[PDB]
């Protein structure tokens, strides 16, 4: 969170398997793995979304087989402030694995390309 | 303890039998299949039995090379208008029928695969010219990696994509892969979808096709002459084998019987009748 | 890192002072890091068919009537 | 035999928009990859070619404008012509093939093909 | 001694008991009993549920018809079970879920009708589908018709509606649905009801699968097919009937991954 | 020493976590943590249905909006949670279940913001009706409102419709709705949240009841109600508002006696 | 010791929690 | 001057008597003076990530403040 000292909040970060519809509502999203992060001193928030899959690993591209769910972020109660605060702000968001991460099969991206 | 090649049990001898123990009466309902032996309705010799299994073990049963694919090249007058000389093969057993079918007696499998590749090439139009010793390139792009837009792009560069280059004429080539399913066994058949269609959704977004998973979903393999373009057109074919080597298989299956059709196992019509005419009462 | 095992000889040859008779082996040995590059060693085990054959729940006792 | 039907051909003006169709008469258990060519005075032009999906590769001309789609089930192929051309006024055609991303005129049978006029101004 | 039998049996699951005077022993598919995942098995992370005697009961699907011109029936699990109880809730709320079952297939007549039904369990049961034109493309609805099951046909007839599909298996007899001769079909954990000897089959599944767990509303693990290999036939009469009846119990059943409720399209 | 607070917690149930910056430490009513049956205690004879972390985990329920006139709100459980997931379902099967609670509220503002509110967990919470004709009136609809809950009044009006009745709670605030006097519930497991000091309230709940088991559907055992101590001030403005937002889990929760699902009247 | 052919740690089996013990929350401005 | 180790055994062969089981070894042999010839013995180590993943002084324990 990168809002003023004085601003204070609650948000909901949830992780839903996939199989259902997309959560677009807090009511939804509340029923899948979540945390509900408090803003205060400690300025950030981890949710760990386990590894829960079919297949022992997953395709490095967008499949349905093995697709993987679904990340979102919710207002839990608002983001409030008292006078003479910037009313809007700014979150920023990290993503790494865990201990338990790994990758097989190497084969080239697609990420880079040279044209003739 | 009891290996492939071992012996099978001997014949031991039995005499006549008037019992109330009944071998011969059965009932099959229970789903269970009689474990008689000869001795058990007749009267038998004593026979020390040499025969063994040691052929139809399952490795030994998928211990022979099949074909796949017929990949083609092909070159045109000049360039005139053509660029796009190359072959790309969407890798699947389920382009020809007689691995298919062996394939099929099982429905779960694990096995490293070993890959031969024998490459074949001619000539097109009478022609006094001669081309020089050609050398191939077979490159595996697994399923994501960018596939080959011209014949001479980037993509040939192979960085990462594991890639043989064959020279005409000597021994086929000949690889070996690791066993390569996301699953703890390659699925041979799959009764289900790889969408489950949602009711607040529309048809289309939640349609799939019935029997089809990314759990087969191997990639391709894209074979390129590696020579710049010669004035007198040859072309190639490779043939690739492929051989199941050590070999795991689970839950049998009756085998495919009449003419496969598709990757599923649906059945076109006219091809229904695999048997012939035979009178009961005829031997 | 040889790995020397025994053939099952079929046709024996008028030896047994180098061939046919005691018994013939043969070596093998593995030149890749993979096992996935090995060759198939066709040393392979059986099992008895009742999972297929028998798979009732109470024991089948040939002799005596299926169904009591 | 073997029977692909094209559909979908008309005249339109510069600029406008088309779509063309191919099926075929029963399914292949073999044809694969489908392909569209054309043609106006005496020499056949590959348009595009698309197999199963969804790779799918153009020509240094019709890049950009066309697009081959195709149905993964369903033996049949299709053409979106955007941005059309005078210079695309010809017979267009459909043909099967097998493991072929590449293209080359030498199929067995030709269906019929259909027409597309494009008008100037 | 006491005068236990082949033939007389009770099972009990839950809050459920079926019985039986008329059994022919029962089969256990492969010769393994269902179980739960292994932690040197397990796949997914989280905490599985397991619902135990909520879930793992016997549930009687809807029942049926024998006559003379039935050609057979076929069924999904745990497709099937996808309406029942507790079952299905949980089924709906998880992505993964596994389930092995107890399969009791009833029917009973007299000592003066004839017939035998084979009821077979086969593992990923994919059938064939209606059309000439398309290959895989059965739809989800048609895949899965839940409790009423399907049936099979002594005919096939392609689909010609090339505007508007059909999209539904059409699964001849003889080639057991997916073109393989019947005949054979014995090779799959199965039992024969036959009239003079038994009314009624017993078949414990193991949950069986190229995964530890899978997801349960995608795919269908086991299929129950059930066609007369004996016509049916009741003294003299021209038109007999007796009812089929399916009661299964899922066991052993545990899920992961839960979420919000999966809302099918089902028709 | 590491730095570990009463002010910073985190609680993890099933697959969700919730976590505090500014908590006052939090209350075990009565001082009994949630636990399941025990054998010398129980009751009903068959297996219980455990749900485990299939219900045992966070559910929020709808947020309310505090402001200058807010009298207050109330809720009652299970009720509150009749519709959430599996909690909900495992509720309508069986006939009898037994659960306790984590019960979260949350309400966060500034240090320019004042007021206090008292969340209080009262037994068996048996609230005073509307009428002035007819005693204990309140209809089942209005008794369970769900998650939505109800709110607290600051005046009496009695119904007098006498030929349609409305049939609902009148919940007077300084009476705790019931007939006692307000400045006496903090005789009940409770929490205050002041502005100035905390942003939440954490009441770990038993299964209280007089019975060991009992019907969830008909009776709630426990009431969750909050009022505002002090009113909602800030700055020099007339009309601020915060939220207020509740999370509460299940937890130990068994049910015995499953049935096929009670279908409420809840409208 | 451990090469790079090595199984990953296991996962183990842990129950609800309640506690002053926080691992959810964080501070990356640490660089941690 | 053979060096042997052992491969890690993926798919395994119905073999216990020559594959699958007894530990599969495979042999090497250098042939080369010059270090720069030999193939890639691929028997590498791995390590904490710490170095780039925790970089800070004072020691994170995770279940602790950050900032205290
Ligand atoms: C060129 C090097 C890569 C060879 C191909 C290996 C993976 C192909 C997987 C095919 C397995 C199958 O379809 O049965």
């Amino acid at each position: 969170f990168c809002g003023s000292m004085m601003a204070t909040g609650k948000l909901l970060v949830s992780y839903a398997p996939p199989g259902a519809d997309p959560p677009k509502k807090r009511k939804e999203a509340m029923l899948g793995t979540h945390v509900i992060w408090d803003i205060g001193l400690q300025s950030s928030c981890t949710m760990v979304v386990p590894w829960i899959s079919n297949t022992t690993y997953r395709q490095t591209i967008d499949d349905s087989f093995t697709e993987g769910g679904y990340i979102s972020v919710f207002y839990q109660t608002r983001i409030v402030v008292p006078l003479s605060t910037p009313r809007e702000m700014d979150i920023l968001g990290f993503v790494s694995a865990c201990n338990d991460f790994s990758v097989r099969l190497l084969r080239d991206t697609t990420h880079i390309e040279q044209k003739a | 303890a009891a290996t492939s090649r071992d012996a099978l049990p001997n014949t031991e001898a039995s005499g006549p039998t008037h019992s109330k123990e009944i071998p011969a009466l059965t009932a099959v309902e229970t789903g269970a299949t009689n474990p008689l032996v000869p001795s058990d309705t007749v009267q038998t010799r004593h026979v020390v039995q040499h025969r063994s299994r040691s052929e139809s073990s399952i490795e030994s049963f998928f211990a022979r090379g099949a074909c796949v694919t017929i990949m083609t090249v092909d070159n045109p007058a000049s360039t005139t208008n053509k660029d796009k000389l190359f072959a790309v093969w969407k890798i699947t057993y389920k382009d020809t029928v007689q691995l298919r079918r062996k394939l099929e007696f099982f429905t779960y499998s694990r096995f490293d695969m070993e890959l031969t590749f024998v490459v074949t090439a001619n000539f097109t139009e009478t022609n006094n010219g001669h081309a020089l010793n050609q050398v191939y390139q077979i490159m595996y792009v697994p399923p994501g990696a960018p596939v080959p837009e011209k014949w001479d792009d980037y993509t040939w560069q192979t960085s990462s994509n594991p890639s043989i280059f064959y020279t005409y004429g000597t021994a086929p080539a000949r690889i070996s892969v690791p066993y390569v399913g996301i699953s703890n066994a390659y699925s041979h058949f799959y009764d289900g979808f790889s969408k489950v269609p949602l009711k607040d959704q529309s048809a289309a977004l939640g349609d799939s096709l019935y029997g089809a998973a990314s759990l087969n979903d191997f990639g391709i393999l894209a074979v390129r002459v590696v020579n710049d373009h010669n004035p007198t057109k040859v072309t190639s074919k490779i043939r690739v084998y492929l051989k199941p080597k050590h070999i795991r298989v689970w839950c049998p299956r009756p085998p495919r019987a009449v003419a496969y059709y598709g990757p599923g196992v649906d059945y076109k019509d006219g091809t229904l009748t695999p048997l012939s005419t035979k009178d009961l009462t005829t031997y | 890192g040889a790995q020397v095992s025994s053939q099952k000889v079929g046709a024996h040859e008028n030896s047994n002072r180098a061939y046919g008779g005691s018994t013939i082996n043969y070596t093998t040995i593995n030149y890749y890091r993979d096992s996935a590059s090995n060759a198939a060693s066709k040393q392979d085990f059986s099992q008895d068919p009742s999972k297929f054959t028998e798979p009732i729940k109470d024991v089948l006792i040939k002799t005596a009537p299926m169904l009591n | 035999q073997v029977q692909l039907q094209e559909s979908g051909g008309g005249s339109v003006q510069a600029g406008g928009s088309l779509r063309l169709s191919c099926a075929a008469s029963e399914y292949i258990p073999s044809a694969n990859c489908m392909r569209w060519f054309r043609q106006a005075p005496k020499e056949r032009e590959w348009v595009a070619s698309v197999l199963r999906g969804g790779y799918t590769w153009h020509a240094d001309s019709v890049k950009g404008r066309f697009t081959i789609s195709g149905d993964n089930a369903k033996t049949a192929a299709y053409l979106q012509m955007n941005s059309l051309k005078p210079e695309d006024t010809a017979i267009y055609y459909c043909a099967y093939s097998n493991t072929c991303p590449g293209a080359s005129a030498d199929f067995r049978s030709w269906g019929q093909g259909t027409q597309v006029t494009v008008s100037s101004h | 001694a006491c005068g236990y039998s082949d033939r007389v049996l009770q099972l009990t699951l839950g809050n459920s008991t079926i019985t039986t005077q008329e059994a022919a022993n029962s089969v256990v598919a492969y010769g393994r009993w269902p179980e739960y995942l292994r932690d040197s098995e397990a796949n997914p992370v989280d905490q599985p549920t397991e619902p135990d005697v909520a879930a793992c009961r016997f549930y009687t699907l809807d029942t049926v018809s024998w006559t003379k011109e039935s050609r057979g029936w076929w069924w999904k699990l745990p497709d099937a079970l996808r309406d029942m109880g507790l079952f299905g809730q949980n089924m709906y709320y998880h992505y993964l879920g596994r389930s092995g079952y107890t399969v009791h297939v009833q029917c009973n007549a007299s000592k003066f009708h004839q017939g035998a039904l084979g009821v077979f369990a086969v593992p990923e049961m994919c059938l064939a589908g209606d059309s000439n034109t398309t290959t895989m493309h059965t739809s989800y609805q048609n895949a899965n018709p839940g409790e009423k099951g399907g049936t099979f046909t002594g005919t096939f007839t392609p689909d010609n509606n090339q505007t508007s599909p059909a999209r539904r298996f059409c699964p001849v007899d003889y080639l057991l649905g997916n073109g393989t001769l019947l005949g054979n079909a014995f090779v799959f954990p199965h039992q024969i009801i036959n009239l003079r000897t038994n009314n009624c089959a017993t078949l414990v599944l193991p949950y069986v699968n190229s995964l530890s767990i899978d997801s349960m509303v995608k795919h269908n693990n086991w299929g129950i097919a059930i066609l007369p290999l004996a016509p049916l036939n009741f003294a003299s009469e021209s038109s007999p009937e007796i009812p089929i009846t399916l009661t299964i119990a899922p066991m052993c059943c545990e899920f992961n991954g839960l979420r919000n409720i999966t809302l099918p399209r089902l028709q």
